[PDB]
């Protein structure tokens, strides 16, 4: 139940909509996580999802925690990553459902969350490497003495579509223009109303110049860098559709300094 | 494709919104089209949707229609409907589709455009409509049906409850808002439409009633008043008036009918209002059809998946309506047995007001079809009805009633003495005023022929009622009923409920249950898009360990799972009852047998027996620590927070094999009981072929080895389907039987039969 | 000003009952020391009783102010926030105690739930100051009420919420408006307490002056303790802002009396007023012009403003008789009076005629009768 948490459009409307400081969101949460399951997955008996939401909420209040991606994260990762042998994997029984999840979430960031809170032995030092994967001692014999053999990869070029996320925020402009120019196609149009109704390059942009924001400002937290000022002024999540940020007659960029050179490196 | 021009939105919005001078709009359609569908049917592989479209046009301008309800509706009529022996009929293999299509839209439109443009030959309406087969007409009309479970929409078909909300729009909002504070029905809402609101509620209804109004001016052909011109934008129609030139003018108009809200008056208006198109429509006039026709379909679509519109269906016009349905178009009754199902109310001058209608209702049907010394000719109390009435004896010709009064079980509240505390005081109520009503008029027993417990089931479990049902017999109501099976959290869980109300419910020999879809769903198609694991009650699940051991007790081959259920179901007692001793699972048995026991007995005239049915338990020197352990069940607080917690359960945590044995020992313990199921048609299943109802009757290729029959009873409610209708039903079934199963007609007659025969030989009525 | 100055300082010496009052304009003075308010304290704007629905509790309308004020602190830049609504929402739970007309048996199990034992909205009341506090890093907070001259009643109510609710060491109040109102405001309430059989029972004499002795005993004893005698401000009068015949004059005045007025001719307070009495009375210089004109200085200082207003406001209007003119500024501004001493009402009668009665009389009830026609202004009666 939780990959609807992190994949619903009426939860992103509500939560960009709604102002920073107003709290108390549960209901609401609850409320938006209902509808998504409704519209995904039509044929859940109406009842069961009662029960889920509710043993998550039970979890995240037993184990002390507070609704959030961070939370959502903890289950999923408790749930499915294990530590075996070499770096961290998945459990055979539920690689299946792991799919199941993956065609609609990322894995980087559950394993982020799998190696924070639950990192294997301090011994091997572990190189984001996507996916993840379960184990099996012969599977892994066959692949060693035979390798295996690529002959179908023409779906997203051929790479895997979380590295064109990094890739239209390094190029979102031109990204912004390929949506565009096609958006003029009622079948692109027919896609984004089925999707998100309400899309519109307008907002496609706005979330993309959003996301940049939100980016380099957590960066900056997580780097622990005294949470530069104009956060003050910042009160509505809209505000992040713009490249900058005014905060009294002065506007203010939101990038910041990566220890990495490629501040787009999945690394 | 059809269906999603008359049933969208997305299509409501967009032609809302746009002006009524618009025109050349057609793209609107096939993009809102494939958005409707893409919702409602996202399974079609995104390519059918566009051929089938394309299709439809191709034959509009083949055909040379303009895209609208008129074209449409000619296109279903022509596919489904044929003129036959007795006015219009539908295709037998059509059937079930068209009863997909009901499950969406309403059929007096496309009724009225088949006499429009295909009449019989030279009728009065009438829903539903049906298929022919001389051999099950034979059958009907030699033994009549028998309905049995008749509770969806108090006991009326929709479409008749939206012209009621048109009579009483007013009323029909105050329902509406009173409710929409409740998070279920908001939730259903943003389902159904996201931006439905009571506001836009209101001005849809109000403008439907324009529509209405003005499309009748022109069925009439009235000179077109001046302000259509002004009227320029649908929400224009959103105002009980509109403002042309500094006046502001109304819409209401003369129609030749008294009851101006009347499906047949309606019936007669679209009629002509065809007859005047067809050949061409005023396009802004046409608009004003599809805004109105779609806004039909969505409030009664809402309507069917969901107080005071009831209340106000306590005047004796709803049931003798509901009684001149029953009965057919001829002399005889169609039905034979009626069972008239009604929700008790906690006032006494509530209550016998409604059954006063009720009974009325029945009276004048009867007058309206037999001549004879009534005695009291204008009767005004239930004395008076009854009197007139015990002159009526069982030929057959008209329906013969029963009624019912039903239970409604409420999710139980954060704080009382005991679970659901509350929630029994009020039935002790409703109880009490029925039993004080029987005393006061000892005749009405012969009419109010058993209780029945309905609602959503886990609200509460059954044993809440047993003595409830108790007090009540000896009150002196024959037959108990009590909806089990039907939704649960797991299909163990609802085996257990079913078997548990067997146990504990004071049922005899030919009494009913319901639904009870636990033990006809097969674990094979119970699980078809569910998560690998489920959430319930720590409580429930206890119970369900402990009914597994119960059962699987003396199966060899499943040793294993019941020595485990009851090494698990020790462990969940220790956790949830935080027990410092040990127990043994014959303990815990000891413990919930006892959950018949009323609590207030003696552990918390006519209930007197039952106050004391503690005493002999008390007595009982052994059963010690059952009885303390039951008295913290009910009361602890903490054991009531561990029961309302949850936990997972294996999807498959029981082979399917152990399932069906589960199952069949059920079935096994109902046949010894003789205890009937009403079957009703109504979410899993993609084809009704995937029936249960089947499972029972015998299907080789679905019936199960260990299956035993269970004498099923017809019931004529399907959640999701408009005028839907017991005769409706038995075509239903007769037809998959014949078409999908290959059965002879001849066959398949038969096996409905014994169901419509389970019926009248367990019937409530008196005899 | 100075005597707002001295408040401001007095209170803020005054938290190193907690009741400040002003005796009276009143209203203008009290928006005043708020402003002046802004030793870190926290103002409330001030609630005007007058102004309120009929049926709410001064508690709840004190709360929510104080729920505004709070998070909007709290809306700038949290664990604090979740802790206040607890408070907030145990309160508005516990609300319905002040409201009730009669006592809830199923409340018994609420007032079970759980530092005195019970449901205390002085207590709860008490917690929200100290969550204000804390949150708003003010030393105290004040709470400022209007006069109840239109509306004597509801003030009684104030003064519930004072004693239920406003027995803090985190509150100060400033309440203002005659004491006499809130005296018969308050003995009225003990009366109350009587039993009425008992009333119209025991009905002479002994026991009716002495239940009128008890009751206006509690009556001291309850105001004094209401309103502690070092917190009152007398607030200087206007005449006693200015030199009654210019042997004094601490902070003249001065006034403007054409639109101009340019801050320099302005023409004084004293000397217009002598001006409008003297050749609006045609009355010279002499000191029962003076006399009057000082007790035409003692009335009340929206009484006195208006008619002083209005008079030279005609005068340049007619500018582009000083004795009609200022005649139509008394009878607009005295007309309650002169109506309600039976004297001559209608305008268009007046003539002369009316003037011998409606004199006549006014000797009648000045009593009198010796030189009751020299119309001087020496009535104890300031009508
Ligand atoms: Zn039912």
């Amino acid at each position: 139940m939780e990959r609807f948490l992190l994949n619903s459009t009426v939860l992103l409307y509500r939560l960009s909509t709604v102002s920073l400081d107003e709290v108390s969101l549960d209901e609401r949460v609850e409320s938006s996580v209902f509808l998504a399951q409704y519209e995904q997955a039509r044929s859940l008996p109406d009842h069961v999802a009662k029960s889920a939401w509710s043993y998550l909420v039970q979890q995240i209040k037993q184990r002390n925690m507070k609704l959030g991606p961070v939370a959502i994260l903890r289950l999923i990762a408790e749930k499915f990553i294990k530590n075996e042998k070499g770096g961290p994997k998945i459990d055979l029984p539920m690689f299946s459902e792991w799919q199941t999840l993956m065609s609609r979430v990322s894995c980087l960031p559950i394993i982020a969350c799998h190696q924070v809170f639950n990192p294997g032995p301090a011994s091997q030092e572990y190189s984001f490497r996507w996916p993840l994967y379960p184990y099996h001692p012969t599977v892994e014999d066959y692949i060693t003495r035979e390798c295996l053999h690529e002959t179908h990869q023409h779906l997203n070029g051929s790479t895997s579509a979380e590295e064109c996320w990094l890739d239209a925020l390094k190029h979102p402009e031109a990204c912004l223009r390929d949506f565009e120019k096609g958006w003029a196609s009622q079948e692109m149009k027919q896609l984004c109303a089925q999707i998100d109704p309400s899309l519109t390059p307008r907002i496609f942009k706005d979330r993309l110049q959003i996301a940049c924001n939100i980016r380099e400002i957590l960066c900056r937290v997580a780097q622990g860098v005294e949470l530069p000022e104009w956060i003050a002024s910042m009160q509505n999540p809209q505000q992040l559709a713009n490249s900058t940020i005014l905060h009294n007659g002065r506007e203010y960029g939101f990038a910041t300094v990566w220890p990495i050179d490629d501040k787009y490196s999945q690394e | 494709m059809e269906r999603f021009l008359l049933n969208s939105t997305v299509l409501l919005y967009r032609l809302s919104t746009v002006s009524l001078d618009e025109v050349s709009l057609d793209e609107r359609v096939e993009s809102s089209v494939f958005l409707a569908q893409y919702e409602q049917a996202r399974s079609l592989p995104d390519h059918v949707a566009k051929s089938a479209w394309s299709y439809l046009v191709q034959q509009i301008k083949q055909r040379n229609m303009k895209l609208g309800p008129v074209a449409i509706l000619r296109l279903i009529a022509e596919k489904f409907i044929k003129n036959e022996k007795g006015g219009p009929k539908i295709d037998l293999p059509m059937f079930s589709e068209w009863q997909t299509l009901m499950s969406r839209v309403s059929c007096l439109p496309i009724i009225a455009c088949h006499q429009v443009f295909n009449p019989g030959p030279a009728y009065s309406f009438r829903w539903p409509l049906y298929p022919y087969h001389p051999t099950v007409e034979d059958y009907i009309t030699r033994e009549c049906l028998h309905e049995t479970h008749q509770h969806l929409n108090g006991s009326t078909s929709a479409e008749e409850c939206w012209l009621d909300a048109l009579k009483h729009p007013e009323a029909c909002l105050r329902d509406f808002e009173k409710g929409w504070a409740s998070q279920e029905m908001k939730q259903l809402c943003a389902q159904i439409d996201p931006s439905l609101t009571p506001r836009i509620f209101k001005d849809r209804l109000q403008i439907a009633c324009n529509i209405r109004e003005i499309l009748c001016r022109v069925a009439q052909g009235v000179e077109l008043p001046e302000w259509i011109a002004s009227m320029q934008n649908p929400q224009q129609l959103a105002n009980s008036t509109i403002l042309h030139n500094g006046r502001e003018y109304g819409f209401a108009t003369v129609w030749p009918i008294d009851d101006k809200y009347s499906q047949e008056s309606e019936f007669c208006w679209l009629t002509g209002l065809l007859e005047k198109w067809r050949f061409n429509a005023p396009e802004g006039l046409e608009r004003l059809l599809w805004i109105y026709l779609l806004i039909q379909n969505q409030y009664l679509t809402l309507l069917v998946q969901r107080t005071m519109t009831e209340l106000r269906e306590e005047t004796e016009k709803s049931y003798l309506s509901r009684f001149k349905h029953a009965h057919g178009a001829g002399v005889y009754s169609q039905v034979r047995y009626l069972e008239g199902r009604f929700a008790p109310k906690s006032d006494p001058n509530k209550m016998q007001k409604l059954l006063f209608s009720v009974l009325r209702g029945y009276w004048e049907y009867l007058s309206a079809h037999m001549s004879m010394e009534w005695v009291h000719e204008k009767p005004l109390t239930i004395s008076q009805v009854l009197d007139n009435l015990e002159l009526v004896e069982p030929h057959g010709k008209c329906v013969e009633l029963a009624l019912v009064p039903h239970f409604i079980k409420r999710k139980p509240k954060n704080g009382e003495a005991y679970p659901h505390a509350l929630l029994f005081k009020d039935l002790k109520n409703q109880a009490a005023i029925l039993m004080d009503m029987l005393k006061s008029e000892p005749r009405l027993t012969g009419w109010i022929r058993g209780v029945d417990a309905a609602a959503n089931e886990m609200h509460a479990p059954p044993e809440l009622f047993c003595p409830l049902f108790r007090v009540l017999a000896k009150s002196g109501i024959a037959h108990f009923t009590y909806h089990v099976g039907e939704d649960f959290p797991h299909l163990i869980s609802g085996i257990r409920s079913i078997d548990d109300a067997l146990r504990f419910l004071p049922l005899r020999n030919g009494d009913r249950l319901g639904h009870c879809t636990a033990i006809g769903i097969t674990p094979s198609i119970w699980k078809r898009s569910l998560p690998l694991s489920l959430s319930m009650t720590k409580e429930t699940r206890l119970l369900d360990l402990v009914f597994i051991w119960r059962e699987l007790r003396s199966h060899p081959e499943l040793l294993r799972y019941a020595s485990d259920a009851a090494i698990e179901a020790v462990r969940l007692a220790h956790k949830v009852f935080s027990l410092e001793e040990e127990v043994s699972i014959t303990t815990l048995d000891q413990v919930f047998e006892m959950r018949g026991l009323l609590a207030e007995s003696e552990g918390l005239s006519l209930w007197l027996e039952e106050y004391e049915r503690a005493r002999e338990l008390v007595k009982t020197t052994g059963m010690k620590r059952p009885l303390k352990l039951y008295k913290q069940w009910l009361t602890s607080d903490n054991v009531r927070k561990q029961r309302a917690e949850y936990v997972e359960v294996a999807l498959e945590y029981l082979p399917d094999e152990a399932v069906v044995a589960l199952q069949q020992a059920v079935m096994a313990k109902m046949a010894d009981r003789n205890i009937a199921i009403e079957c009703p048609p109504t979410s899993q299943y993609r084809n009704v072929s995937e029936h249960h109802i089947f499972r029972w009757m015998g299907l080789p290729g679905e019936a199960i080895e260990g299956d035993v029959p269970m004498s099923i009873c017809l019931g004529s409610d399907d959640p999701g389907i408009f005028a839907a209708d017991l005769k409706s039903e038995f075509y239903h079934l007769f037809v998959v039987l014949t078409r999908k199963f290959g059965l002879s007609p001849a066959d398949a007659l038969r096996k409905v039969a014994e169901v419509n025969e389970n019926g009248r030989i367990y019937r409530f009525h008196d005899v | 000003k100075s005597l707002r100055d001295q408040l401001v300082e007095s209170i803020r010496n005054s938290i190193a009952r907690n009741v400040f009052f002003v005796d009276g304009g009143k209203t203008t003075f009290i928006n005043s020391v708020v402003k002046s308010l802004n030793v870190n304290i926290k103002c409330l704007p001030t609630i005007d009783p007058t102004k309120l629905p009929r049926h709410e509790p001064i508690l709840v309308t004190v709360t929510a102010r104080l729920n505004k004020m709070v998070s909007d602190k709290l809306k700038g830049y949290r664990k604090q926030k979740e802790q206040w609504q607890n408070h907030l929402a145990q309160l508005q739970r516990g609300l319905h105690l002040l409201t009730d007309k009669e006592y809830k048996p199923e409340y018994f199990s609420d007032a079970l739930k759980l530092s005195i034992g019970g449901q205390d909205l002085s207590e709860i009341f008490e917690e929200l100051v100290k969550r204000a506090c804390e949150i708003l890093d003010c030393k105290a907070i004040l709470i400022t009420f209007d006069d109840i001259d239109t509306q004597f009643d509801a003030g009684w109510d104030v003064l519930e919420s004072i004693r239920k609710f406003f027995n803090s060491r985190k509150l100060v109040v400033v309440a203002t408006g005659d004491l006499r109102l809130y005296s018969q405001l308050i003995r009225g309430k003990q009366y109350e307490n009587y039993s009425k059989t008992l009333l119209e029972q025991e009905k002479e004499s002994v026991r009716l002056a002495e239940r009128g002795y008890m009751v206006e005993h509690l009556e001291q004893q309850y105001l004094l303790k209401l309103f502690p005698v070092q917190k009152r401000i007398q607030l200087k009068t206007m005449l006693q802002l200015v030199g009654e015949k210019g042997k004094a004059g601490k902070e003249e005045i001065k006034v403007k009396t054409e639109p101009s007025m340019q801050d320099i001719d302005a023409i004084d307070v004293r000397q217009a007023i002598g001006d409008a009495v003297r050749e609006g009375l045609n009355l010279r210089e002499g000191s029962d012009a003076d006399m009057y004109v000082n007790e035409l200085l003692k009335q009340p200082v929206r009484l006195l403003m208006q008619v002083l207003q209005d008079f030279y406001t005609k005068k340049y209007h007619a500018t582009s008789s000083v004795p009609n003119l200022l005649r139509n500024a008394l009878y607009g501004s005295m007309l309650s009076n002169i109506y309600r001493a039976g004297l001559n009402y209608e305008q268009h009668r007046f003539g002369m005629d009316s003037l011998c009665k409606d004199i006549f009389t006014y000797v009648k009830q000045d009593r009198d009768f010796n030189t009751g026609f020299y119309l001087r202004p020496q009535s104890e009666s300031e009508a």
